[PDB]
């Protein structure tokens, strides 16, 4: 999980 | 003729439409942005998934602020006169208002005004469709345990987050809103109107997903996308 | 036109  | 009503768009022209989907993975070290890894993933399953809706798709992959402006400038030149709709997806970094080409931001009202109903005429009173994963700020959802028409009408934004909120995207997987629009579109496209298909989006993002990070800043973290409609009918992708 |  990676945030933009 | 009999009873004719007309609450819904028409949907049987020649050819659905155009489909452009804009995937920024990579960033000019200038900009120190990060790989968008996952994105890919999303990218062929928006494209699987509008072909099987019969939209004309053309995938772009890593273009600057310039060449997206250029691409929806010519796009909006076309003659759609035989399209039902036009549906555009922006996949890349964000804040709020903005997208980034792969050197710098654009403006999202710079990209959208291109379809306003007085400058493009053959889209005039036809959906305009954007579907954007990116960013709209950084802020993190802790979650809780349970004669004329306007210019700016016949537009559908499809956030994948909440104004001022971070979007969260899973490197293997893709990112959570478009695994779940392409899922729900997969699942009722042929049944349900989009209002009711993006909602159904709504609640699978919200409830079957959320983040784990060993950071704690960022962990058990929770997502709820925006559906912002300028729609002035009901919109089904059958006829 | 088209990348992918």
């Amino acid at each position: 999980d990676e945030v933009d | 003729s009999g009873i004719s009503l007309d609450n819904s768009y028409k949907m049987d022209y020649p050819e659905m439409g155009l489909c452009i989907i804009i995937n920024n993975k990579n960033f000019h070290k200038s900009t120190g942005m990060t790989s968008r890894s996952g994105t890919d993933v999303d990218a062929a399953n928006l494209r699987e998934t509008f072909r099987n809706l019969k939209y004309e798709v053309r995938n772009k992959n890593d273009l600057t602020r310039e060449e997206i402006v250029e691409l929806m400038r010519d796009v909006s030149k076309e003659d759609h006169s035989k399209r039902s709709s036009f549906v555009c997806v922006l996949l890349s970094h964000g804040e709020e208002g903005i997208i980034f080409g792969t050197n710098g931001p654009v403006d999202l009202k710079k990209i959208t005004n291109f379809f306003r109903g007085d400058r493009c005429r053959s889209l005039t009173g036809k959906p305009k469709l954007f579907i954007i994963q990116a960013c709209r700020g950084t802020e993190l959802d802790c979650g809780i345990e349970t004669h004329k028409i306007p210019v700016e009408a016949d537009f559908l934004y499809a956030y994948s987050t909440a104004p001022g909120y971070y979007s969260w995207r899973n490197s293997k997987d893709g990112s959570w809103f478009i695994q779940s629009l392409c899922a729900m579109l997969k699942q009722y496209a042929d049944k349900l109107e989009f209002m009711h298909i993006l909602t159904r989006v709504n609640r699978k993002v919200a409830t079957e997903f959320e983040s784990f990070s060993f950071d704690a800043t960022f962990h058990a973290k929770k997502q709820i996308p925006c559906i912002q409609s300028m729609l002035t009918k009901e919109l089904y992708f059958y006829h | 036109d088209d990348d992918m």
